[PDB]
DNA sequence: GCTTGACAAGGCCCGTCCGTTATGGTATAATGGAGGCTGTCACGGATGCA
RNA sequence: CCGA
């Protein structure tokens, strides 16, 4: 699913970043709409670990596997989590949304 | 109450004293932690200023102060004037967290020892050289003002700093240690600066020293977008946790059993309190030099034991538990706590064979009934107007009584019962059941769903589950119940299927016989005159007999459609011969009869699946 | 060795995972393939010759891989030699093509 | 021989020889001053009589232990003053007749740990594909590990344990040795001048100078008193009499086997052994090979503990003789015997090789006798246990049983010891054979008892080869082992044979018949099945055995053996009286329904009658799994292989009621109660009478002082000791305060603290002996009073208990037929049980047909046969034309021709008891022996309603003992995740765990019938907050709304 | 802690509790209620009831003390005689 | 439907009283630590070194 | 340590 960023001109993406194409293809054309100059990628693979681990939920990925470096991570980014999964509303104790 | 979302972030000393710092009427705040002492030897009641402390952490008995004198639950939201105890319930123990504000400052150990150890990131210095700064083993310089051989974050041993004092060069020359150093370092270091600095340094280098730029400068654009300072990565403020979290009970015997926080606590304090003391009567710098190292010590072992140095052990050699080992692992919150637990309204026992007894159905034992179903008997007893409390229904169910069985029939009657057996590897290792109340002590399983739990009858043990609400009963029905079970998930094949005893005996009912040949070859008038003839005791089982069946859906062992033979009769009549197969059809336009050779066992097999099937 | 799940489930984790194997090679163009073979003792070079460009391309092969190509039309990820393929390589191959 | 030979013999070795060493080397002791010497005479230390014997130390929950007396001396250095007296050192617990140990009221055995020997190893790692390099590991009984090196340029690098690498020559110039002998020992000297060069050539004191800068102000007599005291000092390394003992078998030496250190000879010795290895000359060695392992049984770790505690105790002797400055001390006031006793307490009490007694029948405790574990210290980790320790060796053929191992994570690491294996002097496993002279098996003398001196050496044949009797090896082709391979060769190149064939295997494996029928595994299940039989009220012997019972029930200990010629005079349930002849009264006692460790009967019953002649080895009483002096662990029973109406579907059983009312199958269970009568801060406890809230007649079993009496019947919930205990907080609701303003009710003082019986548990009571510290016994600190309470009960057979045979078939009892629904022989006789044909051929246990046919036949001749596994070295198909031989013969009984049919061989007519219809087929009709295991129903079935709850999580416990609930796991939600079923989700985790409110909500709805509300957030998940926020994390929880982010507070 | 099963049977207590005290007469119910803390969760003394109304301390005991005759009165009473442990 | 007077019971409250508890001290001379690893395997970053 |  993912990809990795190079050449980033005009837009919020610093190389090494691992987005998802359709999100990548979104920003394209969104900014493309402006005529400006659109940030180049190239396809990566992932394995089933890794996958798990670049996801955009830090609850998720801390309690599958390697809590500290994860929320190390997220505090020292900021992020947020959303509650959007299975996992999640499990360990919040609401119904899945499923 | 309801959220949207969860937010993590550092947390600045101004917060952390912000979870801990809890005001009087007086005007004095109580959230400081400054003593190591737990509880009193001699009454056990915690002391006045300590880690158990009552003033900051919440009383310890329902609407009672610690001094006394204000026993009565009619004192409410009032603070005593003598002790200082708000007069609250005794469950905010679990919530109501304290502080120790530390000497000297201290480096927390996530973001020095981590991989890919974002102090040295921010900081543009080598891991090794922050961690020999941190522990005071080595110099870093501060200010390299008026000189040519010094250099702005040069680290320096103390031989070469007590030779840079020969020149006393002739200006002010700054040095630092410890997390003081790191501090200073953090606290001076403009992020928009040194990121347009980035920036404007990434489009002119090499290769391999734009990845170092890139990750150097995605650190630095979090601390911005965050609205963090740097600094906050060295630690002011230690939070303690609640000490109902950490608790403190008494077995029978006198011995206390504690958990292992309290003691890396008190190391803290401890270092703390003899940092105070020795900064206090201006002892030499090698012994405040090795405190402040030891404090650093003790606060990585209260935050990630062994992540350093050497992992701090408790009475056998056996390393303490600390808050990151609390969460880390598969024994952490996590994985035994959040993910799965441990439920009410639950049993077990080991399971038998149920044959004459139907699918969706199985056998509960009486007395492993009573205990999961107790409140909603409870509910009928008082219904019924037997009882009228729930102490009068405990005792006539405990006691033994005749009335309590009927009133368990009608009780589990359409209430659907969720059995699962461990491994649970797929979706079919949960399904629901209408229970019978069977007498024994074992559970009753049905014979097809074995296949579907894994299930044979040497020693295998089922869990119960009995769901309570109404949409976990309609769930249970009309989701999980295990007469709508048959297909897999994984491929669509059916699960639910005979299996090694019924296949053996279709098999053998429907096999040839060459011996047991009595009444071959004779003619029946159809299906029923066969199966007369079967119970009457005119055929064997395995008898070569022809049926008169003018249906054409039917299918043999390698079908055939040729015809053998034909025998010509009267009347323009054609007797058709196939190999197992007699078929007499008219002239131009119609079918007669037809025989077909089989077997009586196959008839009964074909009646069998043509009375279950049309109904 | 044996033949059973105990060593099928290995293959199955390091193609989930999305390893690397020990050996591949795989083709960079899709040339039109034509054999020259003049001596196996212990050393084979495989000799392929594409069609649109004048500079061609020849992958170089150590003298324990083997070759399967008997004369075909040669695609882009097609596979020249013997070995585990890496999926890594067949999604660079393909994206520095195209 | 003796099967616990191995305890037997190192528990005596440590009795007269291996404590002596202990005190020996202990001797003597100085201060720094130099005036005092204290030295203790170890040879004549004295072992006082214990004061309870094995069952009064069970019932108290004490030690069979002995007061153990060193008498010291003390000698002056100032003047003439002799100072000689008796000094208690510590306790030892004694070690039994059968050879267990009583630590804390429970039986214990010290499993034998197989570890490496010490010793020089070589082994050959290697590169990519590199140099063949070479590397050398010196292994000592106890101190420092010497290594040793080459890398691709050829450098001797030595090593000590954790330290890098440095230079050989280094090394033996900081020893002291010139460079003359060095070179002049070894045998290739350029090979090791080569290393000179590049290292350099150090001087004796420049080497002392480089150790120092390696191993730690670099000073050259601090590095030799540090090398003097690595590997050259007593107290600090010892080799080991079998580490001098396989170095110089190694190296090829003659040195003495008095000396226990490093001597640089040896290390020269090593040098040239690893060099002579990249000349292609020398052996490397195995890791796994049993030459290369040793066993340590109790003697040996003892001794280490005993080493420890006694380091402790003269550093505490030596810092009490240093500071006191006066002199003119007693000996008794120096020696602080608490060390001592504190290491030994913790061997027995705390240790990996200290182990909880299976003594649930004689085989179970005679098979955890000789357990051989590689886990302990000083052994492996089960994380560092990889294939090739769990692999089978060719060396463990004959001394380790390749089949009886642990089928769970330990499976390879605790090994059985075979059955003619025995423990040599210097720890290694030997097995006996028969010497073979020109193609003759002698058979002459005792065997041979080659300790692995056969692989290199020797070709050993098996014991199952043909050969007639008196004479020679038929056959022109003997299979043999030769070089850790199996080969054939000639039987005149045969030098040695196996003196058994059931010596590859253990005493429970050789328990089972037509063993090489079955498969390995069901092997193994059946061993394993056999040591967890419960022993039954009527044990009788099987119509079919192998021949190692009389010696198993004689070796196990629960058989009252003669030892004297004589006449018996007097016999009762309790005990035999007889004179010998060949004082004069010797009176044998007969336990009578005491409890094992596994809640079992240990019950004896006379055998002998009044006046008749007895030989010494003649049993007199039999225990209980035992009849006829021989092992009998289950019961004869009638068997039809043959399918019922679903009811013995996937390994279930179908049985009769002739099981339930003929009492066979019934066994005896005797449960524990204990209850102490605390001392509380607020009040002492008492044991009374009186007890709040409780009837008339719940108090008819109790005595005055509130105990129930022997011969009481108990059921669930039934008062066994009556206690209360004063509380005193006396904090009341308004609800109680109203209902005692109106309805009188004067609360009392105490509550109720009774001892109770729990869910099920019925039975009889049979013992309730009471402890108080005023009638002479003396508690645990802070109780007053200890009550025990002994209940006994039979347990017939029942639907859902397990059932077994010797062939690895379980299954359990699913229906209990009757007489006239069983099926029935064409004589009338109805079967006792039907068991499903189709586990047979998937199962590959065949041989479970041989048994029940051998044993129908048996039981139509009257005859009890045995039979020893590999029965086919007498000729092809011995088994089967054995079996249908004896059929046939007991079929030509003048009245049983029905047995055998020779159109059909092993199976007969059987008529259905239902219909009268005979089956359509014959069915296999027998005779097996099967068990009933230790797995009833009873201990097995529990429900929660609700109970207790966890200390932080707030959620319901765990186990059947403190009433816990099922562990829903994270398996379980991933498959209510993949159905709909959200709501059975969201109570699962909220109003079923860790909520409180939502669980006090859903009982009141559930009660008054009306609907249970939404629940809260859970109590684990506050937990996790608070955590994260005491880790230094600003984790917190927002809610939007209507433009508007706020932190929310979920501790409400 | 306390169990969940002594929670539900001390709610269910005060409800009959409260079901049976509206019985009798208003004054007599709120004296008992007042009395014992079932309304205010505060247990107050004779002369303070004396203070919530102006008839002195000596009436309420009176008051009180015939209300707990005629809840304990044998017939029409018996309800919450099953909570006797 | 209350009211006043006698008869005691028992929490607050301020003295001594003795057991507990905190704190300070002792003067020949003493001056760098015991104490275990040493049989797991595989992958991914991060140094580090030629 | 054992059982699935
Ligand atoms: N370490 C183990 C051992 C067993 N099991 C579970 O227990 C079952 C064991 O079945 P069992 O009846 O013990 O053996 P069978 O496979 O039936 O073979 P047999 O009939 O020969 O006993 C397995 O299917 C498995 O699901 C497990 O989860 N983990
Ligand atoms: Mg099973
Ligand atoms: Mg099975
Ligand atoms: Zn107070």
């Amino acid at each position: 699913a993912k990809v990795r960023i190079d050449d980033g001109g005009d837009t919020t993406m610093l190389p090494g970043e691992l987005v998802e194409l359709r999100q990548v293809e979104q920003v394209n054309e969104a900014m493309g709409i402006t005529g400006s100059a659109p940030a180049r990628y190239t396809p990566v693979l992932l394995g089933i670990t890794k996958a798990s681990l670049n996801t955009d939920s830090f609850i998720s990925a801390a309690s599958f596997q390697e809590t500290t470096r994860v929320l190390t991570e997220a505090a020292i980014e900021g992020k947020s989590d959303w509650l959007r999964g299975l996992k999640e509303n499990v360990i919040i104790g609401r119904l899945i949304p499923a | 109450p309801r959220f949207d979302y969860v937010k993590i972030a550092i947390a600045s000393p101004e917060r952390i004293r912000q979870w801990g710092e809890r005001t009087l009427p007086n005007g004095t705040v109580v959230g400081e932690v400054t003593k190591p002492e737990t509880i009193n030897y001699r009454t056990l009641k915690p002391e006045m200023d300590g880690l158990f402390c009552e003033k900051i952490f919440g009383p310890s008995k329902d609407w009672e102060c610690w001094c006394g004198k204000y026993k009565r639950v009619r004192h409410r939201g009032i603070v005593c004037e003598r002790c200082g105890v708000e007069v609250t319930e005794s469950r905010v123990r679990r919530h109501r967290m304290g502080y120790i504000k530390l000497a000297a400052p201290v480096t927390h150990v996530w973001y020095l020892k981590g991989i890919p150890s974002y102090l040295s990131i921010l900081l543009d210095m080598a891991l090794r050289d922050v961690e020999q700064i941190v522990y005071f083993n080595a110099y870093v310089v501060l200010n390299p003002g008026n000189a040519s051989n010094l250099q702005y974050k040069q680290l320096l041993t103390e031989d070469q700093w007590v030779e840079i004092e020969d020149q006393i060069e002739l200006e002010g020359i700054e040095v630092g240690i410890g997390a003081e150093a790191v501090q200073r370092l953090l606290a001076e270091l403009q992020l928009e600066e040194v990121a347009e600095k980035l920036r404007e340094e990434i489009l002119a280098s090499k290769g391999q020293k734009r990845a170092k730029l890139i990750k150097r400068l995605r650190v630095i654009d979090n601390f911005i977008a965050t609205h963090s300072q740097a600094e906050w990565m060295t630690l002011d403020v230690i939070p303690v946790i609640p000490p109902d979290l950490r608790p403190m009970v008494q077995l029978d015997g006198g011995r206390f059993a504690t958990s292992d926080l309290n003691d890396l606590y008190r190391r803290v304090i401890n270092r703390n309190n003899r940092l105070a003391r020795l900064q206090e009567i201006l002892a030499p710098e090698i012994i405040v030099r090795n405190e402040k190292r030891m404090l650093q010590e003790a606060v990585d072992a209260l935050i990630d034991n062994g992540r350093r140095g050497r992992t701090v052990v408790g009475a056998n050699n056996r390393a303490l538990k600390s808050l990151s080992d609390i969460i880390e692992g598969k024994q952490g919150r996590f994985r035994q706590n959040l993910l799965g637990k441990r439920v009410d309204y639950s049993g077990r026992s080991v399971i038998v064979v149920g044959p004459n007894l139907k699918i969706y159905q199985c056998g509960l034992p009486r007395e492993m009934a009573i205990e999961l179903f107790q409140p909603f008997v409870i509910h009928r007893l008082i219904k019924l107007g037997i009882v009228n409390n729930i102490k009068a229904a405990k005792k006539l169910i405990l006691k033994g009584d005749p009335q309590i069985w009927s009133v368990l029939e009608e009780v589990i009657t359409g209430h659907p019962v969720m059995l699962n057996r461990a491994p649970t590897l797929h979706r079919l290792g949960i399904q629901a059941f209408e229970p019978i109340l069977v007498e024994g002590r074992a559970i009753q399983l049905h014979p097809l769903v074995c296949p579907a739990f894994n299930a044979d009858f040497d020693g295998d043990q089922m869990a119960v589950h009995v769901p309570l609400s109404l949409e976990a009963q309609c769930e249970a029905r009309l989701l999980m119940l295990a007469c709508h079970n048959v297909l897999s998930p994984a491929t669509g094949k059916p699960i639910v299927a005979p299996s090694q005893d019924m296949v053996l005996g279709c098999y053998y009912l429907t096999a040839e016989n060459p011996n047991a040949q009595k009444g071959a070859g004779r003619y029946f008038a159809g299906i029923e005159d066969a199966l007369r003839a079967y119970d009457h005791g005119q055929v064997d089982l395995h008898s070569q007999i022809w049926i008169r069946h003018l249906d054409e859906d039917v299918v043999t062992e390698k079908p055939d459609t040729e015809v053998i033979k034909t025998e010509d009769l009267g009347d323009g009549t054609v007797m058709k011969y196939y190999r197992e197969r007699k078929i007499r059809e008219g002239v131009d336009g119609e079918i007669i009869t037809q025989y077909i050779q089989t077997t009586p066992g196959r008839i009964i097999y074909n009646k069998t699946i043509a009375e279950a099937l049309v109904f | 060795k044996t033949g059973d799940i105990v060593q099928g489930l290995p293959r199955i984790e390091e193609l989930l995972e999305a390893r690397k194997p020990k050996e591949a090679c795989v083709l960079a163009r899709a040339p039109g393939v034509c054999q020259v073979e003049y001596l196996e003792d212990e050393s084979v070079d495989i000799k392929v010759v594409e069609d649109d460009g004048t500079v061609s391309e020849y992958p170089l092969l150590p003298g324990q891989n083997a070759m399967v190509t008997d004369g075909q039309r040669i695609d882009v990820g097609h596979a020249l030699t013997d070995g585990y393929n890496n999926p890594h390589e067949i999604l660079d191959v393909f994206f520095s093509y195209y | 021989p003796d099967l616990i030979e191995i305890q037997h013999a190192s528990f005596h070795w440590f009795l007269e020889e291996g404590l002596i060493e202990e005190l020996n080397s202990f001797s003597p002791i100085s201060d720094y001053t130099g005036k005092l010497e204290l030295h203790f005479l170890g040879k004549d230390y004295k072992l006082k009589q214990p004061k309870y014997d094995v069952d009064e130390s069970k019932r108290r929950d004490a030690s069979y232990s002995v007061q153990m007396y060193v008498p010291t001396r003390l000698i002056n250095k100032e003047t003439g003053e002799i100072k000689e007296q008796e000094v208690f050192i510590g306790d030892l617990p004694l070690m039994t007749e059968r050879g267990t140990f009583i630590i804390n009221g429970a039986e214990r055995v010290i499993v034998n740990q197989i570890v490496r020997s010490p010793g020089v190893y070589y082994k050959k790692e290697l590169d990519k594909n590199g140099r063949r390099t070479y590397s050398a590991s010196l292994i000592p009984n106890r101190g420092a590990w010497l290594k040793f090196e080459t890398d691709k340029n050829g450098l001797v690098y030595v090593r000590i344990d954790k330290t890098r690498k440095l230079s050989a020559q280094v090394l033996l110039k900081a020893i002291g040795l010139s460079d003359n002998e060095i070179l002049d020992s070894l045998s290739h000297p350029e090979f090791y001048q080569k290393t000179l060069d590049k290292e350099g050539n150090p001087t004796e004191e420049e080497a002392l100078v480089e150790l120092y800068k390696k191993l730690r102000p670099p000073t050259v007599s601090g590095g030799q008193q540090l090398l003097e005291s690595r590997f050259f000092d007593p107290k600090r390394y010892d080799l080991g009499r079998v580490g001098r003992y396989k170095l110089n078998k190694k190296l090829r030496l003659n040195e003495a086997d008095t000396t226990r250190v490093l001597t640089p000879q040896d290390i020269l010795a090593a040098i040239n052994y690893l060099i002579n290895l990249e000349f292609d000359v020398g052996t490397t060695d195995d890791i796994d090979h049993l030459g290369n392992r040793r066993v340590r049984s109790v003697g040996e770790l003892l001794q280490n503990q005993i080493r420890v505690g006694l380091n402790r105790l003269e550093r505490i002797i030596r810092e009490r003789m240093t500071v006191s400055e006066s002199d003119a001390l007693t000996p008794a006031s120096l020696v602080n015997p608490k060390p001592l006793v504190a290491a030994i307490k913790e061997f027995f009490g705390s240790s990996q090789l200290s182990q909880f007694m299976d003594q649930t029948n004689p085989l179970a405790e005679l098979t955890h006798k000789r357990r051989i574990s590689a886990l302990g210290p000083g052994g492996l980790t089960r994380e560092r246990a990889g294939f090739a320790v769990r692999d089978i060796h060719p060396s463990h053929h004959g001394r380790i049983c390749p089949v009886e191992t642990p089928e769970g994570p330990n499976a390879g690491l605790i090994g059985s010891l075979a059955t003619c294996a025995r423990v040599n002097d210097y720890g290694f496993i030997e097995t006996p054979y028969f010497r073979v002279e020109s193609g003759r098996v002698r058979k002459d003398l005792d065997p041979v008892y080659l300790t692995a001196d056969e692989e290199d050496d020797m070709r050993v044949a098996p014991g199952d080869i043909p050969t007639d009797e008196e004479g020679n090896i038929i056959g022109e082709s003997v299979p043999i082992r030769y070089r850790q391979e199996f080969s054939t060769t000639s039987p005149e190149q045969v030098d040695y044979v196996a003196v058994s064939p059931v010596q590859i295997i253990s005493v429970a494996t050789s328990m089972i018949p037509f063993l090489e029928h079955d498969d390995a595994n069901r092997a193994l299940m059946g061993s394993n099945m056999q040591r967890q039989a419960v022993p039954l009220l009527r044990p009788e012997r099987p119509l079919v055995g192998t021949g190692l019972e009389a010696q198993a029930a004689r070796d196990s200990g629960m058989v009252i053996v003669s030892r004297t010629h004589g006449i018996v005079t007097y016999v009762d349930a309790t005990e035999i009286r007889v004179q010998p002849h060949s004082g004069e009264e010797i009176v044998y006692p007969i336990q009578k329904y005491q409890r094992s460790n596994q809640d079992t009967c240990l019950n004896q019953r006379p055998l002998v009658y009044a006046g008749e002649d007895v030989v010494p080895g003649q049993v007199l009483a039999d225990g209980s799994a035992t009849e006829g002096g021989e092992l009998a662990l289950g019961q004869n029973i009638l068997v039809a292989y043959m399918p019922w109406e679903g009811y013995n579907y996937e390994d279930a059983i179908l049985i009769s009621e002739r099981l339930v009312y003929d009492d066979v199958y019934t066994s005896i269970h005797i449960e524990k109660f204990e209850i102490e009568a605390r001392q509380t801060k607020l009040g002492p406890e008492e044991i009374t009478r009186e007890i709040p809230n409780v009837g008339e007649d719940a108090l008819r079993n109790l005595d005055e002082h509130g105990i129930i009496r022997i011969g009481a019947w108990v059921e669930s919930g039934d008062i066994l000791v009556g206690k209360v205990t004063p509380k005193g907080e006396a904090d009341q609701p308004p609800e109680e305060k109203l209902l005692r303003a109106i309805f009188g009710e004067k609360a009392r003082d105490v509550r109720d603290n009774s001892l109770r019986v729990p869910n099920g548990e019925k039975g009889r009571v049979v013992d309730v002996r009471v402890f108080t510290r005023e009638k002479g016994d003396e508690l645990p600190p802070g109780a007053n009073m200890v009550v025990r309470i002994y209940v006994a009960q039979k347990r017939k057979i029942q639907v859902g208990d397990k059932m077994a045979g010797r062939h690895g078939n379980k299954g359990i009892i699913s229906r209990i037929l009757p007489i006239e629904d069983m099926p029935y022989l064409p004589d009338g006789r109805p079967i006792d049980i039907a068991l499903n044909p189709l586990g047979v051929p998937s199962r590959m246990n065949v041989g479970q047909v041989f048994e029940c046919l051998l044993g129908w036949a048996g039981e139509n001749l009257g005859v009890r046969f045995k039979i020893t596994p590999f029965d086919e070295m007498y000729g092809e198909e011995a088994s089967r034309d054995t079996v249908h031989g004896l059929l046939e013969e007991a079929s030509q009984r003048p009245n049983k021709d029905w047995v055998f049919n020779e159109n059909h061989p092993g199976k007969i007519q059987v008529f259905d008891g239902r219909t009268g219809e005979p089956f359509d087929r014959p069915i296999t009709v027998g005779q097996a022996y099967m068990l009933k295991l230790v797995h009833l129903v009873d201990d097995k079935i529990h429900a929660r309603s609700t109970g207790p709850y966890s200390l932080v999580t707030q959620q319901p416990l765990g186990g059947k003992a403190q009433q816990g609930g099922q562990r829903f796991g994270e398996m379980e939600v991933w498959a209510l995740e993949a159905y709909g079923a959200a709501y059975i989700l969201q109570e699962l985790l909220t109003v079923k765990s860790d909520d409180m409110q939502g669980r006090n909500e859903a009982l009141n709805a559930i009660v008054k019938g009306k609907s249970i509300p939404r629940p809260g957030t859970p109590e684990s998940f506050k937990v996790l907050m608070r955590e994260l926020q005491s880790l230094g994390l600003d984790i917190a929880a927002h809610k939007v709304q209507l433009s508007e982010d706020g932190e929310s507070a979920d501790a409400e | 802690g306390e169990t969940p099963e002594d929670e539900v049977s001390k709610n269910l207590l005060r409800e009959d509790l409260e079901n049976v005290l509206d019985t009798l007469s208003p004054r007599e119910r709120d004296v008992l209620r007042l009395r014992y803390g079932l309304d205010d969760g505060r247990m107050k003394t004779l002369e303070e009831i004396g203070q919530i109304f102006n008839v002195t301390r000596e009436r309420i005991r009176q008051i009180e003390a015939k209300a707990l005759r005629k809840l304990r009165h044998p017939n029409r009473n018996s309800i919450l005689k099953e909570y006797i442990r």
